[PDB]
């Protein structure tokens, strides 16, 4: 309550079987600026007012396990213009595992899935990524 | 609107005594003009000889401006009486006056010639005022004033 | 095209916050500087008049200077390019740069936001310098002095330490200090400042009469006049107010008269530089400025320059120092410096006021023989009386 | 008064509940150049004169605390083309905490809010950012 | 006279109150090339001749002091298309402080002013910058 | 002097409340040419002399505000062949908010009014236009 | 106030079920000019006076949905010279979901209907258009 | 335009989770704070009524306070700018910020989701304080 929070203890509800994600990025909101000036205004710069909103895609990365094929499962539910949409919840936890900051996403479906690359000299774990589109985002703190 | 005619007709010679008087008390007229309807004619206060408060619009504007300044500088009650609060208050007042200038209410080529704000130890305050808990702010403003009389002169052109 | 210039004026500004009290004043030290505390600024009229006269203004580390354009004669006298034989008037704003200035400058703590200071070369006061201030009053018997007043007595200058409703025949040494003979700034230079619009009130307003108001400047020239006609329905004997406009005049000292009678006297301001601190006026008139202060001689149909040096001086403030503690200090009335007064177990204060300086020579020692820090200049604590008079002024040091 | 100033002791008045910002950048002013030349001028390069003014957006970054949701609060007051505008004040303080340089912003409303990213291996504090548009800026020093 | 010169001892006259600048860059001159070839020329590449001249803007950087607001003062003297223009002089000094190389600028007015950025973790001095446009430049050496 | 004027600070007196527009175009004058040649002239091209005059319509564009319906108001005062005609004044302003170049337009009445178009994806302000006919034009400079 | 309105929040009453379009254009009014001059007039250009009125056709575009065949339904109600005419209302909405500017169109019937084009490589939605004729138009603001 | 303000109301909120049981209650300690557990919030009617009366609301580290706009008399008494001689009513929401509040506060554990608490100055109970219970 008095200390600033760290950024390494979180969880994601995505209607998937397993949990334990490595990276989650892309949480933004924006509004466009509209500008205006008429000829007789004594200042020689413009006036500004709000416009339309814009939201970003969300990226998630996790490690690969035997028997788990969930990213592909969700991506592959796509017909011509129909797909299975889900509600997404992201929460940041503190030392006593209590949800402190919550991000609520609306109508999210997977737009991209990327698998790992194979290197004969690579001493690292295999990681996979998913990219998701949505129609809304909301922040709740305290 | 929704008017037929005034009950009495006022002339220019009577208007001369209604509009200007040695006692300063002034009477604004309502007169009919051919083809234009009935119109309000005169915009002075009961203090028509006062160089500052002669006109209605100047006094009403001053009332509005001081009310907005009061409402803006109320939240600082029971705050530390030091330079930081003074900075914040001055900023608020100057932003309001700038918005008023750019709409054509105040005269001047820049906001530097239209208004000024003075608040501080070397401006309007002393140590005694810091101990008492008083804040004093001085605000100067230049307003625009109307034209009442139009004089036409005619001649025969040389030929 | 040969152009010769010669210094014609010296303007200096003194402050005891830096100088202290020399036992006999001479010149300033070689490292004197106020270029970051005070500034002199010519007005617009001053600029165009200096242009017409072919004189040059220059700031300095101690004040300013003026240079005149002259002709090199064999006699050693320096005549101006043309005879300056009319009356002229030069004005300057005095502006303050250093905040907390009003804390170390020994000024009046009474709320005055409609007044301004004023300095001129029509003040006499030619003692050991040419002082642009008014001469200090003398120490008399049976008068009322406020804490902070400077007076003159027995070749010395006296400072007041407490409020006295009735004086003594001989100075009471526990109420006055003893400084060398010099002049300073006092409340004799605090004139009311005015802007463009005035409300003037006539007493015993008589509808059977009229009134002619006039404005007269330092050169005794009428500059402005109107008339006011009291209406014939005004019950004779009541006051009557009117509005006046001085829109077209140049800032300076003026006397407002009504029908051969002084009604007011003020410094007129146009708010070209609203945050100015003081005004300085310098006059060229062979009739109003004495010979000890003038800058031009007239002889053989010509004028010759005489360089001079004018002085203004400010005195520092004096407060009582109060040492305050967080945890109790173990010193007692029997082991503390005689010049102290134990207030309580966490506090003790000096018994007489000490003067605020930047490099106070010697500091006070503790009962355990240890140097104590001097006060700071950010806060002062005046205490009002029962009659809402100032009684004491402290400076708090938190240890 | 004789020493140059450092750049790590400052404060921001933004009509918000808390204080303590990490980074503040974007304080600029500019004027456009207009160029002109006629055929018979003996020099073979152009003349230049002033044009219109331009102002930049301002970015601020701060750390995340439990219970504080102020950036979102301000951003979320947006209707179709109406929003709550505020006066912004930024001040630089010296050793004795006295305001020395002051930047006054006019009519500022938040155009963008960005939250932190989540890393399973990140040993850092979580930081959030806001981006603000305005219609004026003024500098006061001494 | 026989040694090459260093580049750290210089001064700038700019009609400003104070002195002591940190960086000065942008001192260049250029001419455009015009190309031409006719069909019957035995060489199969073009001929080149001089064209019009071009000059660059000049940038200066200095540290921030209490009470000094000169960059802003000069920038703020701008009316619709009028501004206060100044003559600029830059000189390089040698060990005995004698002007050796002089750059003379003609008709220079400030087009841009940038203030410092504020960092809660920045252990550096605050620096400000100005960018200036002009209508001429001349070099004098020896 | 040596510098010309810019094109973005102007005002229009037209009889309506607001005095600020975003575009004003159409300010022209012309005279026709008449040609003549007789058979025995030693030159084999024609002689030219002045004819009748021609003036153009004037177009003005401005932004849309709640409560302002003035273009329509003026256009809608049209009976069979009668309408309300007005004197039009256009002025190009200077730093002191004064006039330098003045165009005086005689006997103007609105011939056309165009409203904005509506786009579900348009991030721009709504603008309206008026087109005016007149019987005279006069230029005054200096 | 000091800010104008945007162009992307509107609605159309036309007699069909759906109330959302993507484009609406064609809202204009005009009057012709008649010219006159007699031989002895001291000016050598003509006098101008109002004539007859003219109105334009209105175009609307919307996206295609399964089960919705309304444009065709309205167009197909045409007998020899008889058809079903409707009153059309167009409104530009505000934050409170209300109307600010209203266009009233009198005696409208559909003159043209255009369906989408089919592309094997087109990544876009299918859009259809209608073009309407009418006998009157009226603007109401405030 | 001289405007004088004077405190006219003190509203305090106590909790034994922080204070304990003093052997005889006086004032709170100098480091008391609930600014992160409880909050007072004026309603809309309260806002417009305070506007009409020219009074000012202010949160505090222990609760809230009200300031009235008065005239400085010589007697030492402070009259309001005008006589407030009608009946008036001011309301405030009390909101909880700290979760787990219902665990350390000695409340009734019986399921009540259609009830709410209520405090007023019409409760008498003037013992060693002015209790709104």
């Amino acid at each position: 309550a008095e200390y600033p929070l760290p950024k390494f203890h979180f969880q994601v509800d995505w209607g998937g079987s397993r949990l334990g994600f490595t990276e989650v990025s892309g949480l933004d909101v924006e509004t466009e600026v509209i500008e205006y000036r008429e000829g007789n205004l004594p200042q020689y710069h413009k006036l500004k007012m709000p416009g339309m909103q814009k939201f970003s895609n969300i990226t998630m990365k996790r490690g690969t396990f035997q028997g788990d094929n969930d990213f592909y499962k969700w991506w592959n539910t796509v017909a011509l213009n129909t797909i299975e949409r889900r509600d997404l919840t992201i929460s940041l936890l503190n030392e006593k595992h209590e949800p402190v900051v919550v991000w609520k996403v609306n109508r999210a479906w997977p737009t991209k899935v990327q698998s790992t690359d194979l290197k004969g000299d690579g001493n690292e774990v295999a990681i996979e990524s998913i990219e998701v589109a949505h129609e809304g985002l909301t922040i709740q703190n305290g | 609107s929704s008017v037929i005619k005034p009950v009495l007709k006022i002339t220019n010679e009577q208007q001369n005594n209604l509009n200007v008087h040695p006692t300063g008390k002034s009477i604004n007229a309502i007169r009919a003009f051919t083809g234009k309807g009935t119109l309000i004619w005169g915009a002075r206060t009961l203090a028509g000889n006062d160089n500052e408060w002669r006109y209605v619009s100047v006094r009403r504007f001053f009332n509005m401006a001081e009310e907005s300044i009061k409402k803006g500088s109320e939240p600082f009650v029971f705050e530390p009486n030091d330079a930081n609060t003074w900075t914040k208050v001055k900023a608020m007042i100057e932003n309001f006056l700038t918005l008023q200038w750019r709409a054509g209410a105040l005269a001047g080529a820049k906001p530097e010639q239209a208004f000024y704000v003075k608040i501080g130890l070397n401006e309007t305050m002393t140590a005694l005022d810091i101990l008492e808990g008083r804040m004093i702010v001085e605000i100067g403003m230049a307003v625009v004033r109307p034209a009442e009389f139009i004089i036409l002169k005619f001649s025969h052109k040389m030929q | 095209m040969k152009i010769l210039y010669k210094k014609i004026l010296n303007l200096e500004l003194w402050h005891d916050f830096y100088l202290g009290q020399p036992n006999t004043p001479g010149s300033l030290p070689n490292n004197y500087d106020i270029s970051r505390t005070l500034a002199l600024v010519p007005t617009q009229e001053c600029l165009r008049v200096l242009a017409n006269l072919r004189w040059v203004f220059r700031p300095q580390l101690y004040g300013a200077s003026l240079f005149a354009n002259v002709n090199a004669a064999p006699s050693g006298q320096f005549p101006t390019i043309f005879p300056i034989d009319r009356v002229y008037r030069l004005t300057f704003w005095l502006v303050v740069s250093d905040r907390y200035f009003a804390n170390f400058t020994n000024l009046s703590l009474i709320n005055s936001r409609n007044q301004i200071y004023y300095f001129s070369n029509l003040s006499g006061n030619e003692g050991h310098a040419l002082f642009l201030t008014q001469p200090l009053s003398a120490y008399t018997t049976n008068n009322e002095y406020q804490l902070g007043q400077l007076v003159t007595h027995a070749d010395k200058t006296l400072e007041s330490l407490t409020y006295q409703g009735n004086a003594t025949n001989i100075p009471n040494p526990s109420d006055w200090d003893s400084l060398p003979a010099s002049q300073y700034v006092s409340e004799l230079d605090h004139l009311p400042r005015q802007g463009t619009y005035r409300t003037q009130v006539i007493t015993n307003a008589n509808p059977d009469n009229t009134y002619n108001f006039t404005l007269v400047n330092t050169n005794e020239q009428e500059s402005w006049a109107i008339d006011v006609i009291v209406p014939d329905t005004h019950k004779s004997g009541e006051p009557f107010s009117t509005s006046l406009n001085f829109v077209g005049q140049t800032p300076g000292h003026y006397r407002l008269l009504e029908n051969d009678t002084q009604v007011a006297e003020f410094v007129l301001v146009d708010n070209s530089l609203p945050e100015a601190f003081a005004l300085v006026e310098v006059i060229l008139n062979p009739e109003l400025v004495p010979s000890a202060f003038s800058l031009l001689q007239a002889s053989a149909g010509q004028t010759f320059i005489q360089p001079k040096t004018y002085v203004i001086r400010f005195k520092n403030r004096a407060t009582r120092w109060r040492y305050r503690y967080e945890q109790p200090h173990g010193c007692s009335a029997a082991n503390l410096p005689s010049y102290f007064n134990l207030i309580d177990t966490h506090t003790y204060a000096t018994a007489r006021p000490i003067g605020l300086r930047q490099r106070p020579d010697s500091l006070l020692n503790d009962c355990q023989d240890r140097p104590l820090p001097a006060p700071s200049i950010t806060l002062i604590q005046p205490e009002t009386d029962g009659s809402q008079r100032i009684a004491r002024i402290f400076s708090d040091i938190y240890l």
